[PDB]
């Protein structure tokens, strides 16, 4: 759990908050 | 794979966060990320040490596919 809840904020942060 | 490609999308993030370098370097992730999320790239993100590697250089891609691709291969 600790790695999955730790890589979608990962995700979320370089995929959902920059207009790349 | 899909896989592969949400690995690419991310491995293309940290590339523009690095300045299109072929590494990334702790200072452009503290810079970038929160603190928590920079500390673990910080301290997971293997080493680069491909052409143009220096002391501390980051290899963002191996990191992302590991996190995201298809990494068990």
């Amino acid at each position: 759990n600790a790695r999955r809840k730790l890589k979608g904020a990962i995700l979320t942060t370089m995929l959902a908050t920059r207009n790349f | 794979s899909n896989a592969t490609d949400t690995a690419e999308q991310v491995i293309a993030s940290f590339r523009i966060l690095a300045s299109d370098k072929p590494y990334i370097l702790a200072e452009e992730l503290r810079r970038e990320l929160p603190p928590d999320q920079a500390q673990y790239c910080i301290k997971r993100m293997p080493a680069y040490s491909g052409p143009g590697s220096v002391p501390g250089a980051l290899d963002y891609a191996a990191f992302s596919s590991a996190l995201y691709g298809e990494s068990d291969l």
